[PDB]
């Protein structure tokens, strides 16, 4: 299963079941947004 | 001018004037890996699942970079197996007796190597916690490439060695210069002082006979003047220092192109995937994201190709550095121009950013008087007994008619059996009869 | 541009300690522009009786991409009074006035320089303490020395220092009544006013036209002691301005109260690439 | 074109304030411009009336907020990941870039990767190159172990094998005369 | 104009490229190689290139032959057909 | 002009790519000539 694991994507590239001692960098962890911030105009509306 | 008689003219010097040539050889480039998926599709699920149709491009990029970094590690590992000296003499604060050596370690690196690393504009790579420093401070200044990693999706890998093991290697190399550079084969190691080694190197190549080398300690003064005048000028006029800076700048530009191609739109409505997702609907959302995907993949392929070229050239200059360590540092060289200018006396090497820095001390003669000189001398009574000089010349002294001088410094001396050799007679040899040197007496 | 003369600051952003190439509307390095000057009128011994202007009204120019104006560069120094060349007084800052429009022609007696449809007019008022911008139809009035009348030389604006510039009480509609003497204002859409602090320092002004309207830029309110120009108004003018002219202005002063007014320079704007140097505090003090 | 913006109307009872979420990764929609980042209190550096401060590469690095402060943005961070693999033993370890061991956890639950699982063991170990998972600290030295980690560190496998151990490459001193 | 077909050195000033002059004259390059020819006998006799023995070219050739191309003194002083063979080699060079 | 621009753009891109190819090949050629100059220096010192 290619996307299961770090070793899994190690194996799916190199197209092989017996990847050599291929000491990758693998995909990184990116942070999750713990909140949301919004600013804009207050108390004024576009006048149609 | 070329005489017509059986004499010839000499043009022999009257000054030592040690000088330093100060070369730099690059042995490596910095190792970079790229997280292809993160670089192209910046964490956006839609982009990644469009990219699944480009599965093997990222694998090819990753594998090429992995191979290049493995080659860099092999180059440094094999370079430092020849820099290694089998035997060595411990470095102590007074190492060269009357010769100043600022190549010693201040309790680690050395003074000249510290100065070399300080004077060069290098961004700190942060191998320990470079992750934490980039939001506890953020970008230090404009175009913080070493901090654009963890953002763009590339990473600078640490070198194979510490600074401490590299300093240990070059210090063990400095501690063997006198002893391996005295005798034949580097099987044995005569632990002689540095001054003795310098005097044997001068008596040898820079042919200056024993009387002078034992008649001067201004030789140490001139050596110290050369080494001291070295450590002031790490300025823009110094051309090897400029090469060190050029190598550092090449590393920086390689990173900056990656960092700067993420703001390119490649013809899309925006260079941000989130903006495209926000503004459009999937049918043409895909068509706009595809432009960014293809643009970023091509820039990343170009980066990989240039990195391969750079590593290929650095692997050749590492072999050149190995040849210079074996030729110039661990021995005295007969080749002209290979180590430095003048006649090579002694060489030192320290670590420089991405390579090695050599200081070649050579011998520079200045004041040339001419002289009239003879090819050889025969006995007029017995014209079969003839002598020729070894490592020097027979000069008609104007202060016995004939005296001997060393090859590289004018200082006339009596002709003895120690500076002559018996040779077969020749038509150009002088047939002297009146006052006769001891080797020719019967 | 080594002093960053006539630079419009980039519209929606700022930088710090950076050098950038910017594409924008800029004047030419070494451009001389057009110099205009205002003078006092004819004063026959404590009674001003005739205005004294130059020929600006006939000289209709092209409003290609907008323009920038250098105001009060010669102030704080001594110069001549235009009407009496021998006399010399300290130079003081005055403010330009402009007529802008989309169609231009000639008046009744063939003199060039009449704007036909809605016309944008920028007039200073209050002895140089407010700026008044309006946009409407100028119908020439009849009568002596009026554009629809006879003996019409040129229209002009004026203000009387004796009455309109009394300390503490500046007439804020003087020089708008003057404009109303030569013209009747009909059918107009806005009449905006901007208060100006009174001082004697070099100032920069600028005007451009986009699909969003007519943008007015000035050095004041953001960069007073530099010269960077930041937008301060957008006027609802959507017919493309194509011609402009300078309104002559003469003061009705007295030989005791006759003074020298600085000249102002108008330079055109073109789409150019510039190298801008943003200081630490984000101002442009240097360009190429 | 403007320092302000034309935005839709929202519901004005939320906690979407910069001053509260100061120092942690957040989505932001400050005005027409939006993205992700980390805000900090920071010394005002641009022109205040032009509320957005950009860099040479055209992305936000500073913001003048409606509360009267200047915040300088910081680009929410990524943790680099690397796998140390030994094919003969079939053992593995995880090297976390150049990060401190207190930014990582056994589940890494505050991050996202799009790799569903993470390599399995059975704590973190801080090394000059980063934080490792699956290595046991040892006082060993070697001449090589085929798995260089950088900074003269090396990952020794075994010969059901246990965890790989963290050794250091030793300088072999020459004969001292 | 164009001297013949595909005058590349004259397509400059048209295409928009330019060939720059070399750093050196022909005269300074010739001076360098002539000063090099004038030192062959003298620097190539003795050890270290600190001194310069201004000996004739024939003496230098005989020392080079007596040395590497080990041919003892009796022969090198017994032949001037050595010069003939040298001249044959150099002459046969300049035809082909 | 509407399609005048689209036709001129083809020439612009084609000429820029040929010019980039020229620059890349020139860099390769100069890089190799700089190494053979060192070989010539070695031959002058060694052989001449």
């Amino acid at each position: 299963d290619c996307g299961f694991n770090d070793l899994s994507q190690l194996h799916c590239s190199y197209e092989s079941f017996d990847v050599e001692s291929g000491v990758y960098s693998v995909s990184s962890f990116e942070a999750k947004p713990s909140g949301s911030v919004v600013e804009q105009a207050e108390g004024v509306e576009c006048d149609f | 001018d070329q005489l017509n008689s059986s004499y010839f003219k000499l043009s022999i010097p009257t000054n030592f004037s040690f000088g330093v040539t100060q070369e730099y050889i690059q042995t490596t480039i910095q190792k970079v890996t790229v997280d292809c998926k993160q670089y192209v599709c910046n964490g956006f699920q839609k982009c990644e699942q469009l990219l699944r149709e480009y599965g093997q491009f990222c694998s090819k990029i990753n594998q090429a970079l992995h191979g290049a970094n493995l080659r860099q590690d092999d180059s440094v590992r094999n370079l430092f197996a020849s820099v290694k000296s089998s035997q060595s003499s411990p470095i102590i604060p007074g190492f060269g007796g009357d010769f100043n050596l600022t190549l010693l370690e201040p309790v680690a690196r050395s003074a000249i190597e510290d100065l070399l690393f300080d004077k060069v504009t290098i961004a700190d790579p942060g191998y320990m916690q470079g992750y934490d420093d980039c939001m506890q401070q953020g970008p230090a200044s404009a175009r913080d490439l070493i901090c654009a990693q963890y953002v763009a999706g590339y990473k600078v890998l640490p070198p194979l060695m510490d600074v401490n093991m590299e300093a240990a290697y070059t210090s063990s190399l400095l501690g063997s210069i006198a002893g391996v550079g005295w005798t034949a084969g580097l099987s044995s190691f005569a632990a002689i002082p540095f001054a003795q080694s310098i005097f044997y190197r001068l008596n040898g190549v820079g042919i200056t006979q024993q009387v002078l080398s034992e008649n001067q300690k201004l030789i140490a003064n001139k050596f110290n003047q050369a080494l001291g005048a070295m450590q002031t000028g790490f300025t823009t006029t110094n051309e090897a220092f400029q090469k060190v800076q050029d190598a550092v700048n090449n590393n920086a530009q390689a990173l900056s192109k990656l960092a700067s191609e993420l703001s390119n739109t490649f013809g899309a409505i925006s260079a941000s995937i989130g903006d495209i997702i926000q503004r459009l609907d999937p049918p043409e959302q895909d068509a706009q994201i595809d432009r960014l995907i293809n643009g970023r993949l091509t820039t990343l392929n170009a980066f990989v190709a240039q990195q391969l070229v750079r590593s290929e050239s650095a692997a050749l200059s590492a072999q050149l550095a190995k040849d210079k360590v074996n030729e110039c540092v661990k021995a005295q060289s007969k080749r002209s121009g290979f180590c430095g200018q003048g006649t090579h006396i002694v060489s030192f090497v320290v670590n420089a950013p991405n390579g090695l820095y050599f200081m070649h001390v050579g011998y520079y003669p200045s004041n040339h008087i001419e002289v009239v000189s003879a090819y050889g001398l025969c006995d007029a009574a017995n014209p079969t007994n003839c002598i020729a000089p070894v490592n020097g010349y027979f000069i008609k002294t104007n202060n016995d008619e004939w005296s001997y001088t060393g090859s590289s410094f004018y200082a006339p001396e009596p002709i003895t059996s120690l500076n002559t050799k018996y040779v077969a007679p020749q038509v150009t040899y002088q047939n002297i009869s009146t006052n006769l040197p001891p080797p020719l007496l019967g | 541009v080594s002093k960053a003369d006539g630079i419009i600051y980039p519209q929606g952003r700022t930088y710090s300690n950076i050098t950038i190439t910017y594409q924008g509307l800029f004047p030419y390095q070494g451009d001389h522009g057009d110099m205009y000057v205002y003078s006092a009128g004819h004063a026959t011994g404590t009674t001003p009786q005739k205005l004294f202007v130059a020929n600006y009204s006939q000289d209709v120019k092209q409003f290609a991409n907008g323009f920038v104006v250098r105001i009060g560069a010669a102030a704080n120094s001594t110069g001549t009074v235009i009407i009496s060349p021998s006399t010399s007084a300290t130079i003081r800052k005055i403010y330009p006035a402009f007529m802008l429009g989309s169609s231009v022609g000639n008046f009744s007696d063939g003199k060039m320089g009449r704007f036909f449809n809605h016309t944008l007019v920028l007039l200073p008022d209050g002895c140089g303490t407010l700026l008044r911008a309006f946009y409407c139809i100028l119908e020439p009035r009849s009568g002596n020395h009026c554009p629809a009348g006879n003996s019409y030389t040129s229209f002009a604006t004026y203000h009387t220092p004796a009455t309109d510039c009394s300390d503490g009480n500046y007439n804020r509609n003087a020089s708008l009544n003057s404009f109303k003497e030569y013209f009747n204002l009909r059918n107009c859409t806005f009449m905006y006013t901007y208060n100006i602090t009174e001082d004697e320092i070099l100032e920069w002004f600028g005007i451009t036209q986009t699909a969003q309207g007519v943008h007015l830029f000035s050095s004041r309110y953001v960069d007073l002691y530099g010269g960077n120009m930041f937008q301060f108004a957008t006027l609802p003018v959507y017919d493309t301005i194509k011609y402009y002219s300078i309104i002559p202005h003469s003061i009705r002063s007295i030989q005791s109260d006759r003074k020298a007014w600085a000249a102002f320079y108008v330079y055109k704007l073109q789409p150019l690439t510039f190298l801008l140097d943003f200081s630490v505090d984000g101002y442009i003090r240097r360009a190429i | 074109t403007d320092t302000n913006s034309v935005c839709p109307k929202l519901e004005f009872a939320n906690d979407t304030k910069i001053a509260s979420q100061l120092g942690n990764c957040v989505e932001y929609s400050l005005y027409g411009v939006s993205g992700r980042g980390v805000f900090q209190n920071c010394t005002a550096v641009g022109v205040r009336q032009q509320r957005f401060v950009y860099d040479a590469y055209q992305n936000l690095v500073g913001y003048y907020s409606d509360d009267g402060n200047y915040y300088c943005l910081r680009a929410c961070v990524s943790v680099p990941v690397s796998v140390i693999y030994d094919k003969e033993t079939k053992t593995h370890a995880t090297l976390f870039g150049s990060v401190a061991c207190e930014h990582i956890s056994s589940t890494m639950s505050q991050y996202s990767r799009s790799t569903r699982s993470m390599l399995k063991r059975r704590g973190p170990l801080q090394t000059p190159v980063g934080c490792v998972l699956g290595l046991v600290n040892s006082s060993l030295f070697v001449e090589d172990c085929k798995l260089p980690l950088g900074q003269s560190l090396c990952a020794l496998p075994d010969t059901v094998p246990g965890e790989m151990r963290l050794a250091s490459i030793a300088f072999n001193h020459p004969i001292q005369v």
